[PDB]
């Protein structure tokens, strides 16, 4: 799950377009970023890092990532970090649905 | 631009304009429910795919209110009021004449 | 209307009866962020009016 | 403790709505079936019972979920409904208008009260805690309402026992 | 009063609901967002998150404020709920049905108790008027939920006290 | 027996809401009118009234239902809602917040009351049984709170009561 | 100021391409993302997107 706490440009931009970057830099689908493959480590620096890839000039505030099982209630708040570290057996999987935005 | 019945251009003119796309009615109509025999239905679970495509093929809540204006036609000459108030000096004949053209 | 509306520096629109301009249209044409309207910096307009 | 929004109006309070029924004979809507899948079907195709949202419905539902919210929030209790279908499980407590207007806490003795609170014997009229606290044929500690009081810790004086 | 007007039943309570759920990763109707921005785009896009509007949704949400409105409106206490998040806080009251099948209001005398108000001693069960009226031994003017007669108007044989 | 499953949160909790205007000169989806008739005709034939249903105002809608039926599921009641129009009617026990942090009912005596409960005297209390009952200084049943008990045919041990 | 923790993943080494990011986004070389300007606001998430 991903917190974002976007900041409206210039430009219009809709959420579902930060949802669709962050959920290609995940699937891998951009460039040089490797994504969540099995032991990559899910950094909300590196999610922001695809925010500003696919999005120029929206100001993000705040990014948030949290990591729960598959088929389990969606993390409280308060329980999102900077960033989490992850084993070498896991993948993250980040859906659409699971990126919140918010326009600052 | 006076025909750009083509969204896509008035897209292409938003951006170079610089207007916010965010409260303009681009696409196609003919995808929200609301109420009356004239607009979409609501869709289920026709696992068969019958033929009438169930009551409708979609019905959606695109069109928010109080913000966001469909007709083309307005996006037009939003477009080009837009452009006048870029080269504007104030002057007012000058933005009456406009207004009226 | 009387006309004059009072005031410095700051005036407003006057629409509507005649094109059927929509009421979507006019609160779009109101907002200051979009800034569509020919503005003066220093002159408060608001739309609105029918 | 959620507390909700103050309801002014309910929606659609002063607009055009229909009545609901519970049984149904095309693609109309229903109490039991809502929305019928069967003749849900596309309504600009041509189709015999095609049917389209309605306006009225919808208002009205919304205007029937927002009254008993409303009324909820003023009056804390269902009025008792003029001959419901289904009757009253004994205990069940309403307040309805009485007979002055004036209206106090009701509950049923009785299930299947089909009798009204103003009219039922079954139903109990209940009034507040002052009621109580005159019942008693001396308040505890003297006029005050709260038990603090009905053991004095200084020996009360009786120039005014 | 505004009156509430009774509904016979909730709304499609006998067709279809699918269930709400309480986030959706599809970007679906769920409960922490509502109706999500998926619900916006155009369906003419060829944007596969456009979501169009579905009724099994639409039905199990009208269902459930038609519902919580009738419960209301034929039962006045809320029912005592299996494990409420956050238990229950002070003062709170429920009802809980026992075996009997009267309903059984319950005061949470405990703060944050989740014990089950049919077994609970914290559960306070809220007795009648006329429970209360029996509970006092020496009630004035007898019987009666007034506490009129203090005084004898005239004379009068103390053969009725 | 009608038990409307538990609402957790309210559709549309921490989703986009558009507070529904009260009232609408150009018929915008307000309390008043309802789904206006401009909310029917086809977006196509470009007639300036076209409107279509906003999905920010479906869920508010549905919030307001949701997080009215859930408050009653829970606390019994609807809060004190200050500002409200009118006061409060006699007889009105709203749950009010403690300043301690208990919640507390207080009931308006006086028709239209409309001051604080905390601060007002019209607001009384109406409590349990148990610190009711404690104003009474000999209760039926002595210890026990029922009625009964009060009377014992079997000759009872004097030194226990 | 700025202090950045990296890992030189996928064994392609670049020490000090960084800072030169960094300074060349905060001067508005970089597209569609003016860097700092009077009304910025210095931000972390946007000095790492411009890394990245």
């Amino acid at each position: 799950y991903v917190n974002v706490t976007v900041q409206q440009g210039s430009s219009s931009v809709a959420p579902e377009a930060i949802q669709n970057a962050v959920v290609n830099y995940a699937q891998g689908k951009v460039e040089g970023e490797e994504g969540l493959v099995v032991g990559a480590s899910l950094s909300a620096f590196e999610v922001a890092g695809a925010i500003a890839r696919e999005i120029p000039g929206i100001y993000i505030k705040l990014c948030q990532v949290a990591c729960v099982a598959a088929g389990s209630p969606a993390p409280a708040p308060g329980d999102f970090t900077s960033e989490y570290v992850m084993s070498a057996f896991g993948q993250a999987t980040i859906s659409v649905g699971n990126v919140r935005v918010t326009f600052v | 631009h006076l025909k750009t019945a083509n969204p896509f251009g008035l897209m292409v003119w938003c951006i170079i304009l610089g207007t916010p796309s965010k409260g303009f009615g681009l696409y196609p109509k003919n995808s929200s429910w609301a109420f009356g025999r004239l607009r979409q239905n609501f869709i289920y679970s026709g696992t068969q795919v019958p033929p009438p495509a169930d009551a409708s093929p979609g019905g959606n809540f695109y069109g928010g209110g109080n913000a966001e204006i469909l007709n083309l036609d307005e996006i037009r000459k939003v477009l080009q009021l837009r452009y006048v108030a870029l080269i504007s000096n104030g002057s007012i004949a000058y933005i009456n004449r406009m207004l009226r053209y | 209307i009387g006309l004059p509306t009072s005031g410095a520096f700051k005036l407003e629109y006057r629409v509507g009866p005649a094109l059927n301009l929509s009421p979507q249209l006019i609160n779009l044409m109101n907002d200051r962020a979009v800034g569509i309207m020919p503005t003066c910096a220093g002159c408060d307009v608001k739309v609105i009016q029918e | 403790m959620i507390t909700p929004e103050l309801i002014p109006s309910p929606f659609a309070a002063q607009g055009d709505k229909d009545p609901i029924p519970q049984t149904s004979s095309t693609g109309f809507a229903n109490l039991r079936d809502g929305y019928t899948p069967d003749y849900e079907i596309s309504l600009a195709s041509n189709n015999p019972q095609a049917k389209a949202v309605e306006r009225k419905i919808q208002n009205q539902l919304f205007f029937i979920a927002t009254q008993n919210a409303q009324a909820w929030q003023r009056q804390m209790a269902p009025p008792w409904f003029q001959g419901m279908p289904g009757g009253y499980e004994q205990n069940a407590e309403v307040v309805r208008v009485g007979n002055d207007g004036i209206m106090r806490r009701y509950r049923s003795m009785v299930n299947a009260n089909a009798s009204d609170p103003l009219s039922s014997t079954t139903w109990e009229e209940q009034p507040a805690w002052s009621a109580m606290r005159s019942n008693i044929p001396m308040p505890a500690g003297g006029p005050g309402l709260s038990s603090g009081g009905e053991v004095i810790t200084t020996g009360r004086n009786f120039n005014d026992l």
